[PDB]
């Protein structure tokens, strides 16, 4: 239980390869599930 | 009806505040406690 693991929950979660996050990834990172 | 409380939110969680979220940080938001 390590921080590979949440390597690939944000490389999951994130689509386009924006590797830093601003406040719109935010809204989606959240509730972005349809 | 707008941004005030996951504003609030989104920024308790940021460490200095430039604004942003980075790979490096999101596993202490998972993890940190005292």
């Amino acid at each position: 239980v390590t921080e590979e693991d949440i390597e690939d929950l944000m490389k999951d979660s994130d689509k386009n390869n924006d590797g830093r996050i601003d406040f719109d990834e935010f809204l989606k990172m959240m509730e972005g599930v349809q | 009806k707008s941004e005030e409380e996951l504003a609030n939110a989104f920024r308790i969680f940021d460490k200095n505040a430039d604004g942003y979220i980075d790979i490096e940080e999101l596993g202490e938001i998972l993890r940190a406690t005292g």
